[PDB]
C-alpha cells in the first residue's frame, strides 16, 4: 500500500486518516458490498475542498441578507492588512495603534 | 489591484499580434514570469524556483535555434488584423474568467487549523526526495532511462555521421 | 520551511493580497462549563531555556495527555481537555519556580538564547550556571534520552562548533562562579 | 518574483512604443478594477448569466431549492 | 533482461568500428536478446497464477492474465520484425543495405519494446504519464532514424507535434483526476469510482485514440505511415496498438462499473466515422501503404468495438483478434519487402520516382506477382482474404468473435454498419488481388529481362539458386499457412483465450 | 493449479543465490554457451554475408557470452524464486529453509537478519521488491535488504515436522529473538 | 487567516494555458456541477430525517 | 506545391503582353512571330525583352538557347519547360 | 471565447511557434498540479509536478533536434 | 520567514533601472544645443550599422549555420539530469544507504550517456571544410 496525501513534513497530512479509514472499509472481508464505506468516501472529500461546508456558509450568508441582519453584527472581526495587527486590537493592556513590525523577524 | 491581470491582458494582446519567430520566443519568456512570480507569491516558491532554474535553460537553447532558422520570410510580409477586431476579441475573452462553476468554493474563504506535532520540521524538498528516491525510487529510475534515450535519441537525428 | 499555507502567517503581505487573507479574531470564551487555566505565558526563547526543566517536570502529565490523544481516536481536542489543563499548570509551575529560585541565572540564559538566534550551542555557559542552579534548588536534571549520560551534547567538553559572537554578559557571569565556587 | 522588479519597465515601454493600444488595455483594465471595487456588480451578472444559458446551478437556483426545502420541511411539521 | 542488455548493446554499439556486418550481427544480438527475454518471462509468469492480479514496485505497476498474454504476444512480433533487420530481406545489397547502415536501429527498437511491454501494465498516473512518453519517444526516435531522408525526417516531425498533443490531453485528464480526488494510485482511484468525473477519464481515452490513429485523428497516421520507409512503417503502424488498445481495454474495464451511458455513446460515435472513413477512404488510393493505412484505421475500429462492449465474450474477441491481425500485418509486410526483387527497369511519362526506401510505393507495381513468384502471390492473397473476412481463415474468426461480443451488449448498429464497412472495404482489397493475378493468361508468354531480380549474378550455372533468402521465406510460409488452417486448431485456441481473465473469477 | 508451500513471499537476493540447485547452475552455463551458440545456428541457417559460412568475428563472441551469462542467470534466478514462493516444487528448499531458521532463532538472532534501514525502510524496501521477479525480463531488481515482509509466520517453525527431531533445537519465545518486531518497541510505540 | 483557494490567475486568463479539454468541461459543462450539486442538497434534506 | 501551374496560353498571353510594352513594329503577336523580322528587335532590344520575359516569369534562359532564339513561339516553349516554383522556407509548407 | 477556438489565433504561423504552445500548454497541467498539491498539503502532488516538469523537458529537446535536422536536410549542398 | 524587507528591495530595483534611462535622457543637451544635425531618426548615417566603416549585404535575417547546435541540443537532458539532484541534496540523511545506492544508480544510468557521447564525439565542432592531404603518384610506362 503506497503512501498518499503526504504532509510537507513528510507525516500523515490533514486528509490522510479519511483515507486510510475509507481503505480499510473498502478492504474488510466483513463487508458484503461497498454500501458501509459510502460515508467515509464523503467525509474523505469534504476534507479536500470542503464544498458542503462552503454550501452551509452561503445559505447562512443569503438567509440573514433577506432577515436584514447587518454582516458586521453578526460575523467575526477581521484585519486585513497584517501591519495593523496591532496590540489595541489584540486587546493587550497598554495597547497601541501603532503599526506592527514586520520587515524582518 | 490584481495587477497579474493586467499583465496578461498584454499578454494576450501581443500574442495576436505576433508575426515573426522571435515574437514567439518572447511570449514564452512572457508567460514563465507571470507564472513564477504568482507561483512565488501564493502557491509553491520552491517550484517558482525550479521554473527559473530549469526553463531559462531551455528558452537560451531554444533562441540560437531561431538564429540558425530565421529564414526571412516575415519580415517583410503583411498582416491585417484591425485595431477594432483585436480589442474587442480581448474585451469579450476577458468577461469570462471562471475556470469553475462551483461559486461556495470560489467564494466561501476556509481556514486551516495548525498543530505542534510536527518537531521535526524540513522542507519540502526534503520530504519530495525522501519519498523520490524511496518509495517512488522506480520513477526517478525511469526517468533516468528517458534522459538517457533522449541522449542517444539527439545524438541519431543530429549527427550526420 | 517557509512554506505558504493556510494556518499563520505567511511571508509577506503579496501573499495576502493574492489570497484575500482577512486574520479573523472571535470574542467568544471557552465555554463556562469547561473549567478555566491560565495560560503560559512565556515567549520564544524563555521556553526554549526551559524546556529540559518542563521536560523533567512534567514528565508523566506530558505523557499521558499525549497518550489520550492516541487513545482520542479522532476525538482528540475535545476528549483530552482535562489532561491538557493539568500540563498546562506543570509548566506554569516550573517557569514561576524559575523566576522565584534561579531568577538570574534563567534570564541570562534566554536573553543569549535571544542574542544567538536561539541556537543552544551558542549559549553553552549561561546554560551551565543555569543548569547547576536549577539542580540545586529544584532538582531538576536536564538529560537528553537515546543516549549514554557521557555522550550528552550539552556536557561536552571541546565541541566543534562553537558561537562565533560572545555575549558578554555570559563570560562576566562564568568568570564569577569560576573564581567563587570551584576555588 | 521577477514581474515586480519588471513590470514597471515593460509598462512605460509599451506605452512609448504603443500609446492607443496602452490606453486601452489599461483603461480596460481598470474599468473591471472599479467594477470589483465599488461593487456595480456587471462582473458577476455576467456570470449570472452565463450560467442561467448553460445550465449551471446559478446562486438564485441554489436558494431557490432551499426556499422549496423550507416550505416542504414547515408544513411536515404543521 | 532488457534493460542489462540494451546497456551492453549501447556500449558495445559505440565501441566497434562501423561497417554493414558489425551492424547486421549487432541486430542478431538484439534477436537473441527478446529471445532470452521471451524465455525468462514464459519461466516466471503463467495464467494460472497471474489471474487474481499481482501488485509490484510499490503498486505502481499491476500485471494480471490479460496483462501477461500481451506482453508475450509484443515479444512474439517483435522477434518476427527484427528477423528483417537481422537477416536478408532480398539479398540484393541496394535494397538490403538500409537495414545495416543505422547502428542504433536495434537500440531504439529495445528502447521501444521496455515501453510496450510496461504501458499495460501501469497501475498509477504519475506511472502512466512517465511510460507513455517512453514508448512515445521511442517511436519518434524510430520514424527519424534515417535522418538523411527528408520525408523521414518530415514523418517524424508530424509524428512528435501530434503525439506531444495527445500526451497533454493525457496529463491534463490525470491532472484533472488527481485535483478532484487527491490520489494517484489506480486502485485508490478505483474506490472514488462513483464520486469523480468520468468524462475526466473519457480525456484520457481521447488523448490515447489520437495515438492509435482513430477518426477523426485519423489523418496524420494515413500521411505518416505511407511517407515512412516500409520498414519504418511496418513497426511503427502495429506495435503502439497492441500496447494503447490493452491499456484502452483495462481502462474501459474499470469505467464500465459506474456504467455511464453517454460515455459510451460518446465512443460509439467516434467508433461509427472510423468505420465511414476507413472503408470509403480507401476507395481512391493508388498507394499500397496508404491503403494499408486506412486498413489498419478499419481494423481498429473493430477492435474498439470489442473493448466498448467490454464483457466475458470482449476478451476472447480482442485477444484473438489482436493475435491474428499482427501475424496478417507482418505477413503482408514481409512479402511487400520481398517482391521489390519482380520491379521492372527502365533502361518517359508521369515522372515516376522512386527511393530505396520504399520500393514498393504503389498498388500496380504487383502487377504479374501471379507469373514471377506464385508461391508468394498465394500467400499475399491469403492474407488478403483473411483481412476481407473469407472463412475459414484467421480473419473471419476475428470478425465472428467481434460481432459475437458487440451484439451481445446491444450494439446493434455498430455490427451493422462494421458489416457494411467490410462489404465498402472489400472493394479496394479485391483491387490489390486484381492486380496480382488478373491479367496471367494475357501475359504469360512474355520475355521480362528487365526486373531487379535480373541484376543479380550466378554462381556457376550448374548449382539451384534460390530466389529468395532461407529466413524470410520460412516465415512467409509459416505465417501463410498458420492464417490457411487456423480450423485445425480454432477450438483449441479459443479454449485457451477463455482462460484468459481480467477479474472475472466468479 | 499445483501450488506448494510458500518459503518466503520476497526472498533475498542471498538466498535465491544458494538455494540454486545443480540444475539452476546448468541452465546458468546454457544460457551462457547459448549466446555464442545461436550467433553460430543463425549464420548457420543464413550467412550474414554472402552465401558461405563465416564465423562470427571475435569481439562479437565476447559480447555474445556477456549477454548470455545475464541472461543464464536471470532464468536461474526466476527458476530459483518460483520454489521461493511455492509455484515450483520446493520439498527440498522447505527442509534448507526450516533448519536454518531454526538455528537462528535458537541463538536468539532474527532469521531475517539485521538491517542498516529503519523501520519504515524496511517497509518501504519490501513494497519496492516483493514481487519485482515477475518484471526481471524487463529490467532487475532484486531483494538486498534485511527486510520482515516475507509473508510467513514464524510460529509455524515451532512445530516439529517429520525428520526435524534429530535437530533438537531449542526455541526461545518470539519477543527474546534479537532485531524482531515483536521485540523491538519495547519503551515506545513508535521507536524500535 | 481565512483565505481564498482560486486557481492562479495565470491559469484562468492565459490565452493559451487556459484550454485543454478538462478546463472546457470544467467551465462550460454543467455535468460535473449537476452530481455535485445533489450532495449538497441532501444535506439539507435530510435534516429532518 | 513545388510543381508548375503554367498553360501554354498563359504563358502566350503573359508574353504577349510583356513584348505590347516595348517597341515593336506589330502588337499582332503569336507563337510563329519572329523578333528580328515581325517585331524588329536588333541586338540589344532582343537582350532587353529576353530579360524582361524573365523577369515575368521568374526564369533565367541559359545562354547557349538565347543567342539562338529566334521565334516568340520558342521562348514559350522554354519556360514551359523550365519553370519551377521557388523553394519556400520550412514552416510555408508544413504549417 | 474559448469554445470558438480563439487560441487558434494566438498561436505563431511558424514550426517553432508550435512548439511554443505545446510547452504553455503542459506548463498549464503542472501549475494545476502545483496548486492542488499546495491546497491539500500533499507531496505527492509536488513529486507528480516535478515529474512533469523533468519529462516536459525531454520532449522539447528531443522535438527541437527532429526540427533542426529538418532544416539541415533542406541545406544540403553544402558545396562549400 | 518575512519577505516584506525583500518585496522592497525588488520594487526598488525595478525603479532603479529606469532611473538610468531616465537620467540619461534629461541630462543629455537638446540636438539643437550640439551640432544641431536634427533628430536621431533622420541622421540615418548614424543609425546604420557598423561594419568597420564600408557597408555590405545586410543579411539580418538569413540563417546562421551553428556548428555546435548538437552539445546545445545535449545540454537540455544533463541540465535536468542535475536538477534531479536537488532532493537528494537535502535529503540525504533521511534517505540514509538506500536513497543513496538509488542516488548512485541514477547517475550509473546516465554515465552510460556520458560513454556514448565519448565514443561518438559527438561533442565535437561541425566543420565543414576538411584538410586532406594527397598523394602524388606517377602512373610511369
Ligand atoms: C571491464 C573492461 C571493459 O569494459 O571492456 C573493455 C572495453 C574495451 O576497451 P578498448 O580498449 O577500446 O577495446 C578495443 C575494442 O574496441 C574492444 O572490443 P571488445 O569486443 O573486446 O570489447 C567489447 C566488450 C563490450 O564492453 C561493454 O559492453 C562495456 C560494458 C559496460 C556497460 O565486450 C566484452 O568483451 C564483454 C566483456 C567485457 C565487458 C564486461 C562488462 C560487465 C558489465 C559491468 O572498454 C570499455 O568498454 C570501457 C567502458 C567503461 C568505462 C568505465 C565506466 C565507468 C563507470 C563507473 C564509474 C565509477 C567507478
Ligand atoms: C528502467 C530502469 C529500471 C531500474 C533498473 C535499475 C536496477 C535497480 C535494481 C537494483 C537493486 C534495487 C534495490 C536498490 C536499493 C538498494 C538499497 C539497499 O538495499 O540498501 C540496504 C542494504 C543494507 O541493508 P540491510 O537490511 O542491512 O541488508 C544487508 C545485506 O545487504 C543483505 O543481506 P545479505 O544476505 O545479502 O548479506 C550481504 C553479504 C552476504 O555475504 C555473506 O556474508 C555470505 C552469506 C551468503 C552469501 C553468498 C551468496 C552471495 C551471492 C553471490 O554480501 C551480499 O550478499 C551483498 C548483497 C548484494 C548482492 C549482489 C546484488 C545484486 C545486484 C545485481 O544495502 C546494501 O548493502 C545492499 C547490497 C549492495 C547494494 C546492491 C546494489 C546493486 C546495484
Ligand atoms: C526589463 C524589461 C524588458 C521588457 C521591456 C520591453 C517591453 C516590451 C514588451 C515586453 C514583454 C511584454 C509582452 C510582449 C511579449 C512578446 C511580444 C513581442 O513581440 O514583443 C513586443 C515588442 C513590441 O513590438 P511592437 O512594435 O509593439 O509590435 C510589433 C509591430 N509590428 O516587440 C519586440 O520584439 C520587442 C521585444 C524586446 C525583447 C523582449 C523580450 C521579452 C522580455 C520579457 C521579460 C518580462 C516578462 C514579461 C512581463 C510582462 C508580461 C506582459
Ligand atoms: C518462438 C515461439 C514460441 C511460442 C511461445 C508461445 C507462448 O508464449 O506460450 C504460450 C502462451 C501461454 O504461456 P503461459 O501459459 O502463460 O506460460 C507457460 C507456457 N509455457 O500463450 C500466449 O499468450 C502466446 C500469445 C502469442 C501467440 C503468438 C503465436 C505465434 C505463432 C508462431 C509464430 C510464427 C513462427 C514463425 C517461425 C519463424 C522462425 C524460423
Ligand atoms: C573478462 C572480460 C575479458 C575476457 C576476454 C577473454 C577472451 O575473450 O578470449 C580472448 C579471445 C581472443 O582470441 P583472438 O582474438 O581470436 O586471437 C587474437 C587475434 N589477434 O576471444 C575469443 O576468441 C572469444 C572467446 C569467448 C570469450 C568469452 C569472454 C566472455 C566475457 C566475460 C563475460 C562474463 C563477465
Ligand atoms: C555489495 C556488498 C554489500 C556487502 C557489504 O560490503 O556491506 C554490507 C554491510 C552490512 O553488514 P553489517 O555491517 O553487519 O550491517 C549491520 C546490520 N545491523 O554494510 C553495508 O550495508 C554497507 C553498504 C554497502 C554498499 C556498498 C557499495 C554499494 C555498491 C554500489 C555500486
Ligand atoms: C550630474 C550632472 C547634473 C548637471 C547636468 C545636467 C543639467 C540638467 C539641466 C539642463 O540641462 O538644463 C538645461 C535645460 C534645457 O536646455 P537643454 O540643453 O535643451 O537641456 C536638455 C534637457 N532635455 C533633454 C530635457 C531637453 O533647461 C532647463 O530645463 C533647466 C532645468
Amino acid at each position: 500500500a503506497p503512501l498518499q496525501q503526504v504532509g510537507r513534513h513528510g507525516g500523515p497530512n490533514k486528509c490522510f486518516g479519511e483515507f486510510q479509514r475509507v481503505v480499510e472499509c473498502m478492504t474488510n472481508a466483513k463487508h458484503d458490498s461497498y454500501e458501509p464505506c459510502n460515508n467515509l468516501k464523503n467525509d474523505y472529500l469534504e476534507c479536500r475542498k470542503h464544498k458542503v461546508e462552503r454550501y452551509k456558509a452561503f445559505l447562512m450568508q443569503k438567509h440573514a441578507e433577506e432577515l436584514g441582519k447587518d454582516p458586521e453584527e453578526i460575523g467575526a472581526p477581521f484585519v486585513r492588512k497584517r501591519r495593523f495587527l496591532t496590540s489595541k486590537t489584540l486587546g493587550l493592556v497598554d495597547g497601541d495603534d501603532y503599526e506592527i513590525g514586520v520587515e524582518k523577524i | 489591484m490584481n495587477l497579474e491581470i493586467l499583465d496578461l491582458s498584454i499578454l494576450g494582446f501581443y500574442s495576436l499580434i505576433s508575426s515573426n519567430s522571435f515574437e514567439s520566443i518572447a511570449i514564452l519568456v512572457a508567460t514563465i514570469m507571470p507564472v513564477i512570480t504568482e507561483l512565488w507569491y501564493n502557491y509553491s516558491q520552491l517550484f517558482a524556483l525550479l521554473y527559473t532554474l530549469i526553463y531559462v535553460g531551455a528558452v537560451v537553447i531554444l533562441f540560437v535555434f531561431i538564429l540558425s532558422v530565421i529564414n526571412e520570410k516575415e519580415e517583410y510580409e503583411y498582416e491585417y488584423s484591425g485595431l477594432f477586431i483585436l480589442i474587442l476579441v480581448l474585451l469579450l475573452d476577458d468577461l469570462d474568467d471562471n475556470e469553475s462553476n462551483d461559486n461556495d468554493y470560489n467564494n466561501v474563504y476556509i481556514t486551516d487549523y495548525a498543530d505542534w506535532f510536527n518537531n521535526y520540521n524540513e522542507s519540502d524538498l526534503s520530504v519530495i526526495g525522501n519519498l523520490l528516491f524511496t518509495e517512488y525510487a522506480l520513477l526517478l529510475l525511469i526517468i533516468s532511462f528517458i534522459l538517457l534515450m533522449s541522449i542517444i535519441g539527439l545524438i541519431l537525428i543530429v549527427k550526420k555521421d | 520551511s517557509s512554506t505558504h499555507t493556510n494556518d499563520s502567517l505567511n511571508s509577506s503581505n503579496y501573499v495576502d493580497k493574492l489570497k484575500d487573507t482577512h486574520f479573523v479574531f472571535e470574542n467568544d470564551k471557552l465555554p463556562s462549563e469547561i473549567p478555566d487555566v491560565e495560560e503560559v505565558g512565556a515567549t520564544t526563547a524563555p521556553l526554549l531555556s526551559a524546556a529540559y526543566f518542563i521536560g523533567a517536570k512534567c514528565q508523566d502529565y506530558n505523557d499521558d495527555f499525549m497518550l489520550c490523544q492516541k487513545e482520542a481516536k479522532g476525538n482528540g481536542p475535545i476528549d483530552c481537555l482535562k489532561e491538557g489543563r493539568r500540563v498546562t499548570r506543570c509548566a506554569s509551575g516550573v517557569l514561576k519556580d524559575l523566576n522565584t529560585h534561579c531568577s538570574d541565572e534563567f534570564r541570562l540564559h534566554w536573553q543569549c538564547l535571544s542574542f544567538s538566534n536561539l541556537e543552544y550551542k551558542n549559549c553553552r555557559k549561561a546554560e551551565s550556571l543555569l543548569n547547576k542552579c536549577v539542580f540545586e534548588k529544584m532538582n531538576l536534571v536536564k538529560k537528553i534520552p537515546g543516549i549514554p549520560e557521557d555522550r550528552q551534547i550539552h556536557l561536552k567538553q571541546n565541541p566543534v562548533l562553537k558561537p562565533v559572537a560572545l555575549h558578554q554578559d555570559s563570560e562576566v557571569a562564568f568568570k564569577k562562579a569560576q573564581n567563587e565556587n570551584s576555588i | 518574483p521577477y514581474l515586480v522588479a519588471f513590470r514597471p519597465a515593460v509598462l512605460v515601454f509599451f506605452f512609448i512604443r504603443q500609446p492607443i493600444g496602452a490606453g486601452l488595455l489599461a483603461g480596460g483594465f481598470l474599468f473591471w478594477q472599479a467594477d470589483r471595487h465599488f461593487n456595480f456588480g456587471i462582473r458577476d451578472n455576467i456570470h449570472n448569466f452565463k450560467q442561467t444559458i448553460l445550465g449551471f446551478p446559478t446562486q438564485a437556483s441554489k436558494w431557490e431549492t432551499f426556499k422549496q426545502v423550507d416550505a416542504q420541511k414547515r408544513a411536515q411539521l404543521v | 533482461m532488457l534493460f542489462t542488455s540494451l546497456l551492453l548493446i549501447i556500449v558495445y554499439g559505440s565501441l566497434v568500428n562501423k561497417s554493414h556486418l558489425l551492424t547486421k550481427l549487432i541486430n542478431r544480438l538484439g534477436l537473441i536478446i527478446i529471445i532470452y527475454t521471451l524465455l525468462i518471462h514464459l519461466n516466471i509468469n503463467t495464467l494460472e497464477n497471474l489471474s487474481i492480479g499481482i501488485n509490484m514496485f510499490n503498486n505502481l505497476l499491476l500485471i494480471n492474465s490479460f496483462n501477461n498474454t500481451i506482453i508475450e504476444l509484443i515479444l512474439i512480433i517483435c522477434i518476427l520484425y527484427v528477423l528483417l533487420i537481422s537477416f536478408n530481406i532480398t539479398g540484393l545489397s541496394i535494397i538490403d543495405n538500409l537495414n545495416y547502415s543505422k547502428r542504433t536501429f536495434i537500440v531504439i527498437v529495445l528502447f521501444n519494446i521496455i515501453g510496450l511491454t510496461l504501458l499495460p501494465l501501469v497501475n498509477d498516473i504519475m506511472i502512466l504519464f512517465i511510460i507513455i512518453e517512453l514508448q512515445s519517444y521511442s517511436l519518434y526516435l524510430l520514424t527519424a532514424i534515417f535522418n538523411e531522408s527528408h520525408n523521414s525526417t518530415k514523418s517524424a516531425l508530424y509524428y512528435f507535434i501530434v503525439g506531444s498533443i495527445a500526451s497533454f490531453i493525457i496529463l491534463d485528464a490525470t491532472v484533472s483526476i488527481y485535483d478532484d480526488l487527491g490520489l494517484t494510485n489506480i486502485q485508490y482511484i478505483l474506490m472514488y469510482i462513483d464520486k469523480l468525473e468520468i468524462f475526466d477519464l473519457l480525456c484520457l481515452l481521447f488523448g490515447l485514440f489520437i495515438k492509435i490513429g482513430l477518426a477523426p485523428f485519423y489523418s496524420y497516421s494515413i500521411t505518416i505511415y505511407s511517407l515512412s520507409p516500409t520498414i519504418i512503417t511496418n513497426y511503427i503502424s502495429l506495435m503502439p496498438k497492441l500496447s494503447i488498445l490493452t491499456l484502452i481495454y483495462i481502462i474501459m474495464h474499470y469505467i464500465n462499473i459506474v456504467n455511464n451511458t453517454d460515455l459510451n455513446y460518446v465512443i460509439s460515435f467516434l467508433i461509427l466515422i472510423s468505420m465511414f472513413i476507413g472503408s470509403f477512404g480507401g476507395l481512391n488510393v493508388i498507394r499500397i501503404k496508404t491503403l494499408l493505412a486506412y486498413s489498419s484505421l478499419l481494423n481498429v475500429s473493430y477492435m474498439l468495438l470489442a473493448i466498448l462492449s467490454n464483457s466475458n465474450e470482449s476478451i476472447i474477441a480482442y485477444i484473438y483478434y489482436i493475435i491474428q491481425y499482427s501475424l496478417t500485418h507482418i505477413n503482408i509486410f514481409s512479402i511487400i519487402l520481398v517482391i521489390s526483387i519482380y520491379l521492372p527497369i527502365m533502361n518517359n511519362m508521369l515522372n515516376v520516382m522512386i527511393t530505396k526506401y520504399s520500393p514498393i510505393e504503389y498498388i500496380n507495381q504487383l502487377k504479374n506477382l501471379f507469373i514471377n513468384n506464385i508461391f508468394i502471390a498465394i500467400a499475399l492473397c491469403i492474407s488478403i482474404f483473411s483481412l476481407i473476412g473469407i472463412p475459414p481463415l484467421t480473419g473471419f474468426y476475428g470478425k465472428y468473435l467481434v460481432l459475437i461480443s458487440g451484439l451481445n451488449n446491444g450494439y446493434v448498429l455498430l455490427s451493422i454498419v462494421l458489416i457494411i464497412a467490410s462489404s465498402i472495404s472489400t472493394v479496394y482489397y479485391a483491387t490489390i488481388l486484381k492486380v496480382l493475378s488478373f491479367d496471367t493468361l494475357s501475359f504469360k508468354d512474355i520475355i521480362s529481362n528487365n526486373l531487379i531480380i535480373n541484376t543479380s549474378p550466378e554462381n556457376n550455372n550448374n548449382e539451384i539458386k534460390p530466389e529468395i533468402s532461407n529466413v524470410i521465406s520460412y516465415v512467409i510460409s509459416s505465417l501463410t499457412l498458420i492464417i490457411l488452417l487456423i480450423i485445425i486448431q480454432y477450438e483449441n485456441i479459443v479454449k485457451g483465450a477463455y482462460l484468459v481473465l481480467l477479474y472475472n473469477w466468479v | 493449479m499445483e501450488t506448494y508451500e510458500l518459503i518466503d513471499s520476497d526472498p533475498k537476493f542471498s538466498r535465491v543465490v544458494r538455494y540454486f540447485r545443480p540444475s539452476d547452475y546448468l541452465t546458468w552455463a546454457l544460457g551462457t554457451i547459448g549466446a555464442p551458440g545461436l550467433m553460430v545456428l543463425f549464420e548457420k541457417i543464413e550467412p550474414a554475408k554472402g552465401n558461405t559460412f563465416k564465423m562470427p568475428p571475435p569481439s562479437i563472441m565476447r559480447i555474445a557470452t556477456t549477454i548470455g551469462f545475464f541472461g543464464g542467470f536471470y532464468y536461474a534466478y526466476t527458476s530459483s524464486t518460483k520454489r521461493f514462493w511455492g509455484y515450483s516444487e520446493n520439498a527440498k528448499e522447505v527442509a534448507k529453509d526450516r533448519y536454518e531458521v531454526k538455528k537462528a532463532l535458537s541463538e536468539k538472532k532474527s532469521p531475517y537478519g539485521s538491517s542498516l534501514l529503519n523501520p519504515y525502510q524496511q517497509d518501504m524496501s519490501a513494497r519496492n521488491s516483493t514481487n519485482s521477479q515477475l518484471l526481471l525480463a524487463i529490467f532487475p531488481w532484486f531483494n538486498v535488504a534485511n527486510h520482515q515482509s516475507h509473508g510467513i509466520d514464524l510460529r509455524k517453525y515451532y512445530e516439529v515436522r517429520d525428520g526435524e527431531e534429530n535437530w533438537n533445537f531449542t526455541l526461545p519465545p518470539l519477543d527474546q529473538v534479537k532485531d524482531l518486531d515483536v521485540a523491538q518497541y519495547k519503551e515506545y510505540s513508535n521507536y524500535p | 487567516p481565512y483565505s481564498n483557494t482560486r486557481r492562479p490567475w495565470v491559469l484562468r486568463r492565459h490565452i493559451i494555458m487556459k484550454n485543454s479539454p478538462t478546463k472546457w468541461a470544467r467551465k462550460y459543462s454543467s455535468r460535473r456541477d449537476e452530481r455535485e450539486q445533489e450532495i449538497k442538497d441532501d444535506y439539507i434534506r435530510g435534516m429532518g430525517e | 506545391q513545388s510543381a508548375s501551374t503554367l498553360t501554354k496560353e498563359d504563358v502566350l498571353t503573359r508574353s504577349v503582353s510583356v513584348l505590347r510594352g516595348f517597341e515593336v513594329k506589330t502588337k499582332d503577336i503569336d507563337l510563329q512571330t519572329t523578333f528580328v523580322q515581325d517585331l524588329g528587335m536588333d541586338s540589344l532590344d532582343l537582350n532587353d525583352a529576353l530579360v524582361a520575359l524573365e523577369e515575368e516569369f521568374d526564369v533565367v534562359f541559359d545562354d547557349k538557347t538565347a543567342n539562338e532564339i529566334k521565334t516568340v513561339g520558342e521562348v514559350v516553349d522554354f519556360v514551359l519547360a523550365n519553370y519551377l516554383p521557388t523553394e519556400q522556407s520550412i514552416n510555408h509548407t508544413i504549417r | 471565447m474559448d469554445l470558438i477556438l480563439l487560441m487558434l489565433v494566438a498561436v505563431g504561423l511558424n514550426i517553432i511557434d508550435i512548439y511554443i504552445m505545446i510547452e504553455i500548454l503542459i506548463m498549464g497541467c503542472t501549475v494545476n498540479t502545483i496548486y492542488s498539491a499546495s491546497l491539500d498539503n500533499d507531496m505527492i502532488g509536488l513529486i507528480y509536478s516535478l515529474i512533469q516538469i523533468i519529462i516536459a523537458g525531454v520532449e522539447s529537446a528531443i522535438g527541437l533536434s527532429i526540427l533542426v535536422n529538418y532544416n539541415r536536410i533542406r541545406n544540403s549542398e553544402e558545396i562549400e | 520567514m518575512l519577505q516584506d524587507l525583500f518585496n522592497n528591495y525588488v520594487i526598488l530595483v525595478g525603479i532603479l533601472g529606469l532611473i538610468f534611462l531616465g537620467v540619461n535622457y534629461f541630462i543629455v543637451e537638446s540636438p539643437r544645443m550640439d551640432e544641431n544635425n536634427g533628430n536621431i531618426s533622420d541622421y540615418i548615417e548614424k543609425s546604420g550599422p557598423f561594419e568597420c566603416g564600408f557597408s555590405s549585404f545586410e543579411q539580418s535575417h538569413n540563417p546562421i549555420p551553428i556548428a555546435f547546435i548538437l552539445v546545445a541540443l545535449l545540454f537540455l537532458p544533463f541540465d535536468l539530469e542535475v536538477s534531479s539532484m536537488l532532493p537528494y541534496i537535502v535529503s540525504i540523511y533521511s534517505v540514509g544507504i538506500y536513497g543513496l545506492i538509488i542516488f548512485i544508480l541514477f547517475l550509473l544510468i546516465l554515465i552510460v550517456g556520458f560513454i556514448y557521447e565519448f565514443n561518438t564525439k559527438s561533442l565535437s565542432i561541425t566543420t565543414i571544410l576538411h584538410k586532406k592531404n594527397k598523394a602524388l603518384v606517377k602512373n610511369l610506362y
